[PDB]
């Protein structure tokens, strides 16, 4: 795999593929 | 956190899966 | 609004774009 | 669980809002 | 809900969310 | 150029695409 | 409409230019 | 306009279902 | 059509829509 | 990782993400 | 191909990475 | 290539085109 610049929602859409059926959290600051 | 580092500079999946559940 | 199916990428797209900054879970499992 | 609500079945925006943290 | 900062394809994609099976349009300046 | 089933917000993302700074409606009750 | 014309049956991307303003 | 706005400020979720059918 | 203004994964979107079923090959510098 | 069904542009979008730099083909005929 | 591995059949981003160049 | 000049220019569908297999 190759290093990522996700911002937005497409770190959340990466964090889908990522996770997959455990799911995940999306945690920004503040 | 990742949600910043992802966009501001690099991350890898790696680092996202830390993420999963 | 209204009430849709959202399903995989779009629920969590739907759930980033509702929770933003806040930050969501997604747990499929339950 | 939000799959279920969400997707099986259909729900608001404001349900969505129930899986903020 | 919170506040949006929604660009390109991403302000389509809340609309379609937003509006449901009401539609929208999508009216960019110039 | 090809026709496909383009639905959902994928379908209001192919109108973006195509219409661009033209806008569009997305009018799915017709 | 739209969604009968690209979801149900398939459409073109110049079909798709109907529904622009 | 919305679109501008939206991407060049910020806008709400109510601002945007002005733009609904 | 209108022109475009595509980064990222929506560049592959758009690649996606244009193609259909003939597919298609994404080849960013470097 | 997960295994999950990845159809259409959202597998190309998984491809973006795989591939990145290396870029991808998305040939679907085969 | 891809889409029978990866969209009819499951498939995991290891398998995906056999698309990339 | 198109990759960047979509990115930091404009392309039309025209040239995406060319990418198809
Ligand atoms: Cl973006
Ligand atoms: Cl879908
Ligand atoms: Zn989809
Ligand atoms: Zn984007």
């Amino acid at each position: 795999f190759v290093n990522q610049h996700l911002c937005g929602s497409h770190l959340v859409e990466a964090l889908y593929l990522v996770c997959g059926e455990r799911g995940f959290f999306y945690t920004p600051k503040t | 956190g990742i949600v910043e580092q992802c966009c501001t500079s690099i991350c890898s999946l790696y680092q996202l899966e830390n993420y999963c559940n």
